[PDB]
């Protein structure tokens, strides 16, 4: 009727506003492992850097992405694309390998010549030690990363605890190691291939960092947007609450009246 | 085998002696399909 | 309500929820209308509220969809419009 | 429609829209004052309805194989399905 | 309109507004009248009365008399049975929805809720 549709329809925004409750608060227990997982991953990195910023390193063209396999946290898979576009915009030529799902499916709309490797699998996790190696292992292999006089890889940096601001950092080439401006009391090792095998370290424990500041700002995000969705959906229960009270109201009155009329006759 | 995969193989080893905790094994494991591209096409994808 | 509606000229409905929320008089700028002219109000008053009505239901929907990335013009429309 | 059916020649009748029929039997009804029933239509409007449309009917071959089929064109009251009529 | 319809025989054009009044108006001395109210407690010639006045507005082989009515749906339900009578005898319609009205949008027709014979 009117009862027994707005009826089911008002049970079944109920059961969206207990799920939404359910996965926001799920998501907050699985952001808490995250947050202590890319601190850690942070505190490598910088170890790494220092050697870059003391050398000063100062730098086709490969892009690198990372984004989850998994879709509904927020505009993260979004604006990260965006951030791609932009970029992608610059160098024409760029061979853009993406890690996850979600950045393979959008980016593979705005230039359908841009996928040459992609990954699957990357994001249900936290960022591992062994991810990165056999991905950048793969990287080396398949893609033949040397040959690019550009790497450059683009995360979501997680900026501050409610926001994510897409960013992207380069890993200097192994021509880049040689010919740095300071590669001055840097290296004593000229037999050990020292920026050959350095490029190859530094592909993987700069990547390993980026997977991790992406999979903190992907669940960070998931938190956000599902709290977001849990206000949205409250919005939606009180205004089919009101439609609700109305109809159950009209329609006793309704009857009523049908009853009326016939005892009148 | 890239210096990273060099190094990899032997972290993988160093984790077997047995009084390791639960999350050192879990660092170990690992679920992931490179799926290559090409121009739109697809040659198939395959774990790492 | 409706018959109510009907039969009068303009309504100048009243909102709870900008009641409750601290802005009396509570004037709901989107369902107040006046069918009545605008040569009601003197000259003076019609000159300098020009487009006011238009510009606060423009601050009605700045805010609607606040609630993305907000750019500095609709950020100004949204100073001007709390203001 | 059953000068047709009768005559074995096989016919089909569109009634549109039935649902005006009762609206029509319902006026007709509430000023001859028999008692009103729910939701105002006549008391026995589902016998109204019942013996319009069960005058459709495939013929044997007794009887010549005739067939009147009916198609009645109900309006529905604007989504309601659980509308008396 | 007949007048100028019929006899002196130019085109001609017609608005009343607001035509839910003459149904309306009907409800209203129906009661009275001495006949036990339809549903919704609408006149129970309520079918009838509608026919005879809009189905004496039409463009018959004399003249053309393009109409204009205008219903006002009492509630803003328009399943009520009253508008809802009014519905069939109109070649096109154009229905202005409150829910328009309030997104801003002024003329605040429906942009689902209009068809005319026209339209094909």
């Amino acid at each position: 009727a009117t009862l027994k549709e707005v009826e089911m329809r008002l049970k079944s925004i109920k059961n969206i506003e207990k799920i939404t409750k359910t996965m926001k608060i799920v998501a907050s227990t699985r952001l808490s492992k995250a947050e202590k997982a890319k601190i850690s991953a942070k505190k490598m990195d910088e170890a790494e850097q220092l050697f870059y910023k003391n050398a000063e390193t100062k730098n086709k063209e490969l892009i690198v992405a990372i984004t989850s396999d998994k879709g509904l946290c927020g505009s993260i898979h979004s604006q990260l694309a965006k951030a791609v576009r932009r970029h992608l915009n610059d160098q024409p030529n760029a061979d853009i390998v993406t890690i996850g799902d979600k950045i393979k499916m959008q980016l593979l709309r705005t230039h359908p010549n841009n996928i040459k490797l992609s990954i699957n699998g990357i994001g249900k996790d936290a960022p591992t030690f062994q991810e990165s190696a056999l991905i950048a292992d793969k990287l080396l292999s398949v893609m033949k990363a040397g040959t690019y006089p550009k790497i450059s890889i683009f995360y979501n940096d997680p900026v501050s605890s409610l926001s994510f601001e897409p960013s992207e950092k380069p890993i200097f080439n192994a021509k880049t190691i040689e010919q740095s401006p300071s590669f001055g009391k840097f290296e004593i090792d000229t037999d050990a291939n020292v920026p050959r095998d350095l490029f190859e370290y530094t592909l993987a424990n700069q990547m390993l960092t980026a997977m991790a500041q992406g999979y903190a700002a992907e669940i960070s995000a998931r938190r956000n947007a599902m709290d977001n969705a849990s206000k949205n959906a409250g919005d939606m229960i009180n205004r089919y609450s009101i439609l609700y009270n109305r109809t159950r109201q009209a329609v006793i009155t309704n009857e009523l009246v049908d009853i009326i009329t016939g005892a009148s006759s | 085998i890239s210096y990273a995969a060099y190094l990899n193989v032997a972290a993988q080893a160093i984790r077997s002696t047995e009084l390791q905790t639960a999350s050192v094994l879990n660092r170990s494991q690992t679920d992931a399909f490179y799926t290559q591209y090409k121009n739109a096409s697809e040659p198939t994808p395959i774990t790492k | 309500p409706t018959n109510v509606i009907s039969i009068t000229d303009g309504q100048i409905f009243l909102e709870a929820e900008l009641f409750y929320k601290g802005i009396r008089p509570a004037i709901n700028v989107g369902l107040s209308v006046s069918r009545v002219g605008s040569a009601a109000q003197v000259k003076a008053l019609k000159q300098v509220a020009g487009s006011l009505k238009l510009f606060l239901a423009q601050y009605r929907e700045v805010a609607a969809f606040a609630q993305s990335d907000l750019d500095a013009s609709t950020k100004q429309t949204l100073v001007r419009g709390e203001r | 429609g059953e000068w047709f059916r009768d005559n074995g020649k096989h016919a089909l009748i569109v009634y549109d829209d039935l649902s005006k029929q009762a609206v029509a039997y319902r006026q007709l009804s509430l000023l001859l004052r028999r008692p009103p029933g729910r939701e105002a239509y006549p008391g026995d409007v589902f016998y109204l309805h019942s013996r319009l449309l069960e005058r459709a009917a495939k013929l044997s071959e007794k009887e010549g194989s005739g067939s009147l089929t009916a198609l009645p064109v109900i309006e529905t009251q604007g989504g309601d399905v659980s509308a008396y009529i | 309109a007949e007048y100028f319809r019929d006899e002196e025989g130019q085109d001609v054009l017609l608005f009343i507004d607001n035509i839910f009044r003459f149904t309306q108006a009907g409800s209203e001395v129906s009661a009275l009248l001495g006949r036990i109210p339809s549903a919704v407690g609408y006149q129970p010639t309520l079918a009838t009365d509608m026919g005879l006045l809009q189905e004496r507005i039409t463009t018959t082989k004399k003249g053309s008399v393009t109409s204009v009515q205008a219903v006002y749906v009492p509630a803003d339900d328009l399943t009520d049975p009253a508008p809802a009578t009014t519905f069939a005898h109109l070649d096109a319609t154009t229905v202005l929805s409150r829910g328009i009205s309030e997104l801003g949008i002024y003329p605040a027709v429906d942009p689902l809720d209009s068809k005319s014979r026209l339209l094909d």
